[PDB]
DNA sequence: CAAGTACTTTTTCCGGT
RNA sequence: AGGA
DNA sequence: AGTACTTG
């Protein structure tokens, strides 16, 4: 069906940009603890909390 | 306070040396040092201690 | 005595010199 | 050095 | 950018 609305639609440049989710999703439930402190480690990289 | 906090307590005379869990060696490899800045600050007032005690 | 000085808490949470 |  | 503090 016809919409009853017309779009603007047109080409447009886009730029593809260096934030990618699967380079940032992150889940932790226990995992490495730092030494001094006992407490969890940090980062994505390292698997911290 | 008379059981707690006298003033002459204020001047350090006995000083506690905190254990490993507080200034834990991050020791890499397997013959590798890697001791905390305590670790070495404790052993610098042991030598300045040490120079004093025979010097007098 | 005052000016000009240092410190300080100076927004939060998420690649690697 | 970057992200909301 | 402010405040008690500090030093001239
Ligand atoms: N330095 C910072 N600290 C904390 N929160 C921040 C921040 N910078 C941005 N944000 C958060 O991110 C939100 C979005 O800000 P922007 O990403 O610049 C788009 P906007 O200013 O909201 O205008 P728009 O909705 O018309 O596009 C803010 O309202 C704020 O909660």
């Amino acid at each position: 069906k016809k919409l009853m609305a017309q779009i603007f639609f047109g080409p447009t440049y886009y730029q593809r940009l260096r934030h990618m989710v699967d380079d940032k999703i992150h889940a932790r439930a226990r995992g490495p603890m730092q030494v001094l402190t006992r407490q969890p480690v940090e980062g994505r990289s390292r698997d911290g909390g | 306070n008379e059981v707690f906090s006298r003033p002459e307590w204020m001047i350090l005379t006995c000083l506690p040396v905190p254990p490993p869990p507080v200034r834990p060696s991050i020791s890499f490899n397997e013959s590798q040092r890697g001791e905390d800045d305590l670790t070495f600050k404790l052993a610098d007032i042991l030598k300045a201690n040490i120079s004093l005690e025979t010097l007098e």
